[PDB]
């Protein structure tokens, strides 16, 4: 989302200077004042969260349920899942198994 | 650019008449242009048929 | 799909022919009306068409930021001298607009006005386009740096501060604006519908669609440089205008040597008087076993000579002379060998007959067609014209 | 436009494809030459990868 | 249904080469300039 100024078609911006915050020009003086509430952002940027708590993290996410490998089913790997870039776009799932002398980890 | 033959709802322009025409020599290549049977294609509209 | 319904007529209004201009607005929504604020005033130019237009604007109403008005005034307008302030007030009193030229002609383009059972047109005068104008940060731009303080080839024609002059030579003139809520606004669109019968048949518009085709799209070379000689291959299939239909016959001939007289009209056309053309095939075929052939001087010029791989000679036409006696005499020919006779070279009886006849295997050559009726066309004199022609060439023709 | 009992006269062949120049009396030809169109919005990705 | 065949669409070739094709392109180029 974007404004732009009826009286002079350049951008507005945002800024208080008494009681009330107001969306004003920068070369002429038409001005709204705001005094609702208006829901769409820019959709910011920060980095990809990858270690945040790696390694062996604390146990309250513990769960019940989980899947079973088709080859050898030994007893060692709960599930977890994974998403991909924003607010609006899918999550994905990774299966992913390791004992030694392997390459596993099934999509 | 390269010659082909043009084709309408499933049937060529060009008929046995015309290469039994051309045989003999009653017409010519060219001739062939005109009556709108064969069109010189290019490399840029032969990506669209 | 015939016409269904509102088969309506139009009309066409000269009133306003010169006095119709079309205004848009590309900055501001068609939604967003301009009739309610009241226009203050205006100017225009007739040549080099231009516009410039003033408009009111509130400043008593709380979207009008009073404080950052006076600031923009004190920062565009004297202080105190105020003799030409661009503001009566020390606060935005107005605001301007620029005009803009979209296209030189505008022929093409024309007005109308719907109505139920009519429709009235109206040429227009010119198109304008209208943006905001800026020009007051540069008005204060210049105050605020005013208050800090033998000859060559002539190419003034490209630079724009001749264009500005040749501008400002043309006076403005000014006009009293009058708004839609004006009921002299209704007057003057009383103006638009023309009167006259419902049914009028027009006088105009005459040409016929054949005449409208190559109307709207002229000849792409109104002279062309040379003439169609036609010696080579040429369009033989469109029967061309300027050529004469002798030489037309002349160049079917040229192009093929024997057909059928079913054919000559076949490609001529029934346009073409079937007797008229007597003369000119007479002129340049004979007909033998009843299908014409064509003269071997046509083919082989006298000034040319033996054009083919083989032997040079001169222009032996006596040699086409003899193969073509011999189908006269009978239907085929077995004799190898011509060449005893002729004297002439082998691949000269291969390229003779190869023209004439086709080989058939162990009995040399044959006829390439079958033979006509060639009394089902009623000119028995031509055919004793050729028969009695042939025995006076054959005779002078045996001395060799 | 010559006939073929005339080439012989000239000293040429009949079968010859000619369209190629004799400089010096050496024959020889220009090539013919290939290039990318003008005039045309590219879209590319640096380097970089931007 | 076998669609009808038009067996001597090739005598197209031997025309178009004599009017253009093989070794005309430097002639017609040359000729123009
Ligand atoms: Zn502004």
């Amino acid at each position: 989302m974007l404004l732009f100024c009826p009286g002079c078609g350049n951008g507005l911006i945002v800024e208080e200077g008494q009681r009330c915050h107001r969306f004003s020009c920068n070369t002429c003086p038409y001005v709204h004042n705001i005094t609702r509430k208006v829901t769409n952002r820019k959709y910011p940027k920060l980095k990809e969260v990858d270690d945040v708590l790696g390694g062996a993290a604390a146990w309250e996410n513990v769960d019940s349920t989980a899947e079973s490998c088709p080859k050898c089913e030994h007893p060692r790997a709960y599930f977890m899942q994974l998403q991909t870039r924003s607010a609006d776009e899918p999550m994905t799932t990774f299966y992913k198994c390791c004992n030694a002398q392997c390459g596993h980890r099934w999509r | 650019c390269r010659p082909y033959i043009i084709v309408k709802k499933q049937k060529p322009a060009v008929t046995n008449k015309h290469m039994e025409e051309l045989a003999q020599g009653y017409r010519n290549f060219e001739d062939f242009l005109h009556e709108s049977l064969v069109e010189y294609l290019d490399v840029n509209e032969e990506n669209d048929c | 799909d015939d016409p269904v319904v509102q088969e309506i007529d139009v009309y066409l209004a000269k009133s306003l022919a010169e006095k119709l201009y079309l205004f848009q607005y590309p900055v501001r929504p068609a939604s967003m009306t301009y009739d309610d604020i009241p226009h203050l005033s205006a100017k225009i130019k007739p040549k080099q068409q231009k516009v410039e237009l003033e408009m009111a604007i509130d400043t008593l109403n709380p979207n009008y930021c009073r404080s950052k008005g006076e600031q923009i005034a004190l920062n565009v307008d004297g202080a105190c001298a105020d003799e030409t302030s661009t503001y009566s007030s020390k606060l935005m009193d107005k605001q301007t607009f620029c005009s803009s030229q979209t296209t030189s002609n505008t022929s093409r383009y024309a007005a109308a006005l719907y109505r139920q059972g009519e429709l009235h047109l109206t040429p227009l005068h010119g198109i304008l386009q209208l943006r905001p104008s800026f020009s007051y940060l540069d008005k204060a731009d210049a105050k605020h740096r005013e208050r800090e303080a033998e000859q060559a080839r002539q190419r003034r024609v490209q630079s724009y501060e001749f264009l500005q002059k040749k501008h400002a030579e043309e006076p403005w003139v000014h006009l009293h604006y009058y708004g839609l809520r004006d009921s002299r606004s209704e007057h003057e669109r009383q103006y638009l519908l023309c009167p006259g019968s419902s049914g009028v048949e027009n006088t105009e518009l005459v040409k016929s669609p054949s005449e409208y085709l190559m109307m709207l799209m002229p000849p792409s070379q109104e002279e062309e440089k040379d003439k169609p000689v036609a010696p080579s291959n040429v369009l033989s299939m469109a029967q061309l205008r300027t050529l004469p239909l002798a030489d037309q016959i002349k160049i079917l001939m040229k192009n093929v040597k024997v057909m059928p007289f079913a054919n000559l009209m076949s490609l001529l056309g029934p346009s073409i008087d079937s007797v008229a053309v007597l003369r000119g095939i007479q002129k340049v075929a004979m007909l033998v076993q009843g299908n014409w052939v064509v003269k071997s001087d046509i083919l082989y010029p006298k000034d040319s000579s033996s054009p083919h791989s083989g032997v040079p000679a001169e222009v032996l036409c006596r040699g086409r002379d003899f193969v073509m006696w011999k189908f006269t005499q009978s239907r085929w020919v077995v004799r190898k060998e011509v060449a005893t006779v002729t004297k002439l070279c082998a691949e000269d009886v291969k390229d003779f007959l190869e023209h004439m006849a086709v080989v058939r295997i162990n009995k040399g050559w044959e006829f390439i067609l079958p033979y006509d009726g060639e009394f089902i066309k009623k000119h028995p004199d031509v055919v004793q014209r050729q028969h009695m022609l042939w025995t006076g060439i054959q005779a002078k023709l045996e001395k060799v | 436009g010559k006939t073929p009992a005339e080439f012989a006269k000239l000293n040429e062949c009949p079968l010859d494809p000619g369209g190629y120049f004799i400089v010096k009396g050496v024959e020889k030809v220009i090539l013919i030459q290939e290039q990318l169109s003008k005039n045309r919005i590219i879209v590319e990705a640096d380097r970089k990868g931007a | 249904a076998p669609i009808p065949t038009v067996e001597e669409k090739w005598r197209l070739l031997p025309a178009f080469l004599k009017v253009k094709g093989l070794v005309k392109q430097h002639i017609d180029s040359f000729n123009y300039f």
